[PDB]
RNA sequence: UUUACUUAUUCAAUGAAGCGGAGCUGGAUCCACGUUCUAGCAUUCAAGGUCCCAUUCGGGGCUGAUCCGGGUU
RNA sequence: GAUGGGGAAGCUCCGUUUCAAAGGCCUGAUUUUAUGCAGGCCACCAUCGAAAGGGAAUCCGGUUAAGAUUCCGGAACCUGG
């Protein structure tokens, strides 16, 4: 049936972040005022962590494991979704319609998407979405 | 040569540390096709670029005349 | 045949012709079987193929290319992928088609 | 009435010596030499013109800024938008297949 | 401070 | 180390880029 | 209204050549200025750029073929036989 | 006389890169089961595995990537 | 049209990257043998040949007996640091 649910990865294909793995966080299949398609607000990965090896020290690799994330509205046809799935359980509540309208939530917003996906990926989980996609 | 609206910039411009000399130029024109009036062209001298400040008022270019630096060099007409 | 299973269904039942319209059926889940002409370009098809497994949508390949998939949906004009709405007087989803 | 001449030693109508009649503050005509106009630059995949990107001649894009010579996106510049979205769509859904062949390999191998 | 950050990240991947 | 992951290289025909090798036995010497 | 009864392409020519030879270049110029199918996108947009190329203005897609036609009957021939040996070497 | 050989001589190519032989190497005398829907991508002594160090930003060895040859092919 | 080479009794000829050991760069307290340089990386050929081909960037006004996009006044631009 229906695929575009919350904690759907989709890859980015038109924009700014194009070639870039999000993760759905809230679908809106009638649109808004705002908007007037079907969209959803995601959250992704501006800039991916760097790989790190067994030879590298505590300091470089707290340098390589930086992510900076960030929050957007982008139209369904914009996004092309995956079979891959994360739980978006720890910044549902901060990534909302009011969130983005506000300068500047998205910065709150974006901190702690920053922190939950830090520790994600030292937790070391979520490979594929962590992964840089190469094109 | 640049042309410059805002005064504040301009009294920068004046005070900036390479500017020596100044210009001030007054044109008889008309106003939508109608009476005489008095225009007045501040050029501030820069070291790169020529400054200009057109103002179509009498009374604020000579306020603006009185407000210039006094170590600045003025000439005038 | 598949052809008059298709004319059924154009006479019949619910459709929608192109790729756009195809891809918002099977966002909504509204799709249930797919129609791929063989001359679409293999990422097309391989892009369709992605979001029928998400949907869990039928996929035939029509024997032919748009011209002939058009003539045999009853259209003028060509037309590279059809998605079956709803064909309850037809039996093309309850078939091996 | 007002007829000009070249303001350059070379007398032919080359590629590179085109002129232009334009009338002076003194109230005379005079020639005025025009340089070779600029070509946009083209996408690397498609060989269209890239949009948002300035056009110059090649020595003249080490004058401006980087905002004239990019665009906001991966590619941005030497590929065109169209291109970039198929090169991704194609790199994902290419990865996606070769993880389901190998799998479909690793299973016919151990069912063979 | 590092060693709460380690037992924090090891408590995360046993729990998520 | 959860970290750190295993991608072994692909060295065959039409594959990655090949390795340095000793190549002592094709000096032009 | 056609304007010539026989000549067709070949009225460029005048009265120059010779018949035979005119009929022999216009069965050609109209087979080399035909607009052929593409085989890619199903639209008739195929024309040649030069003798043996042949580009679909739709879709970009630019083919190897005849001098003056997009498949020879050779070419055909060739094909047919390939796919009837890969066939048998595949079984 | 017939039939062989290579080492003189002759011809050609290359980035003198994978030649010849053997694997208590594996699968079935033959093969690398490392590459064939797609106008993507492939580069920083290679990641990983295993022995050390004197742990500290990391550094070495074997392997990954079988061995041997007195012939660049 | 030299060099490396190869012809020619020889003045000289062929050839233009070959048939050559044809040259640059990175790291280092190299587990120290005590005042001797070790570990690596990338590779192809001189030079001449266009005042109409390619090419960084300047205009206006004035000035002489004869100079002028070059001088003078004003206003710009390029390149390198
Ligand atoms: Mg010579
Ligand atoms: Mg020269
Ligand atoms: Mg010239
Ligand atoms: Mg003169
Ligand atoms: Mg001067
Ligand atoms: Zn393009
Ligand atoms: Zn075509």
């Amino acid at each position: 049936a229906k695929f575009l649910k919350a904690g759907k990865v989709a890859v980015v294909v038109r924009g700014r972040y194009a070639g870039k793995k999000v993760v759905i966080v809230k679908p809106h299949d009638e649109g808004s005022k705002s908007h007037p398609f079907g969209h959803a607000l995601v959250a992704g990965i501006e800039r991916y962590p760097l790989k790190v090896t067994k030879k590298h020290g505590a300091k470089k690799v707290a340098k390589r494991t930086k992510i900076k994330p960030f929050i957007k509205v982008v139209n369904y046809n914009h996004l092309l979704p995956t079979r891959y799935t994360l739980d978006v359980e720890a910044f549902k509540s901060v990534v909302s319609t009011e969130t983005f309208e506000q300068p500047s939530q998205r910065e709150e917003a974006k901190k702690v998407v920053k922190k939950a996906f830090e520790e994600r990926h030292q937790a070391g989980k979520n490979q594929w979405f962590f992964s840089k996609l190469r094109f | 040569a640049r042309e410059i609206t805002d005064i504040k910039q301009f009294l920068e411009l004046t005070r900036r540390a390479d500017v020596k000399t100044a210009t001030v130029k007054i044109n008889k024109k008309l106003n939508k096709a109608g009476k005489p009036f008095r225009q007045t062209k501040f050029k501030v001298r820069g070291s790169s670029s020529l400054y200009t400040l057109v103002i179509n008022d009498a009374g604020k270019a000579k306020k603006l005349i009185q407000s210039l630096p006094p170590t600045l060099k003025v000439n005038r007409l | 045949s598949i052809n008059q299973k298709l004319a059924l269904v154009i006479k019949s039942g619910k459709y929608t012709l192109g790729y756009k319209s195809t891809v918002k059926s099977l966002r909504q889940g509204k799709s249930k079987l797919i129609i791929i002409a063989a001359n679409t370009p293999v990422l097309r098809k391989s892009e369709l193929e992605y979001y029928a497994m998400l949907s869990k949508t039928k996929v035939y390949y029509f024997q032919g290319g748009n011209n002939e998939l058009g003539t045999a949906v009853g259209k003028l004009f060509r037309v590279g992928v059809v998605s079956i709405l709803e064909a309850g007087d037809s039996d093309i989803l309850t078939t091996l088609a | 009435a007002q007829r000009v001449t070249f303001r350059r030693r070379n007398p032919y109508n080359t590629r590179s010596n085109k002129i232009k009649v334009v009338k002076t503050p003194g109230g005379i005509l005079r020639a005025q030499h025009v340089k070779k106009l600029a070509t946009r630059p083209k996408c690397g995949d498609c060989g269209s013109a890239l949009q948002g990107i300035s056009t110059l001649r090649p020595r003249q894009y080490a004058t401006v800024s980087k905002t004239h010579k990019t665009v906001s996106r991966a590619y941005g510049g030497s590929r065109c938008a169209n291109c970039v979205k198929e090169r991704i769509i194609r790199a994902f859904l290419i990865e996606e297949q070769k993880i389901v062949k190998k799998v479909v390999k690793e299973q016919t191998e151990a069912a063979k | 401070a590092l060693e709460k950050y380690k037992e924090r990240i090891r408590h995360l991947m046993e729990t998520l | 180390n959860p970290l750190t992951h295993s991608t072994p290289k692909n060295f065959g025909i039409g594959q990655a880029v090949q390795p340095k090798r000793n190549l002592s036995r094709y000096v032009k010497w | 209204a056609k304007r010539t009864k026989k000549v067709g392409i070949t009225g460029k020519y005048g009265v120059r050549y010779g018949s035979s030879l005119r009929r022999q270049v216009k069965k050609l110029e109209i087979q080399q200025h035909a607009r052929y199918d593409c085989s890619f996108c199903g639209k008739k947009t195929v024309k040649r750029g030069a003798a043996g190329i042949w580009t679909c203005s739709c879709c970009k897609k630019t083919v190897a073929g005849g001098a003056y036609t997009v498949s020879t009957a050779a070419a055909a021939t060739v094909r047919s036989t390939i796919r009837r040996l890969r066939e048998m070497v595949e079984a």
